[PDB]
């Protein structure tokens, strides 16, 4: 819920560590997407 | 017989080309996502900078 607050917060990036925490969570989301990318790349190597 | 073998080789080469193109596109998307991650992390820690 705090993460949702960070995403919704307009002044998240200015004063507090809200920006740091929100960007950490964005990196977590990107790491999940990177895992999805690995799961997509495995069939490519299988076909090769 | 050699003509048949060469035709099969050409088909396999076409399939390899398709595979390579798919791999390149997916790696481009992965690099875009990783660039987003790096931009977030670099923009992060400013409180702790």
């Amino acid at each position: 819920p705090i993460r949702n607050y960070l995403y919704w917060e307009p002044h998240c990036y200015d004063i507090p560590m809200c920006w740091s925490m929100r960007s950490i969570f964005e990196s977590i989301d990107g790491i999940n997407t990177m895992s999805d990318d690995f799961q997509e790349l495995v069939p490519e190597m299988r076909r090769m | 017989t050699s003509i048949d073998s060469m035709t099969e080789m050409m088909n396999i080469q076409t399939e390899l080309a398709a595979v390579s193109q798919s791999m390149a596109d997916k790696m481009a998307q992965t690099s875009d996502d990783t660039a987003d991650v790096r931009d977030h992390l670099a923009d992060f820690d400013d409180f702790f900078r």
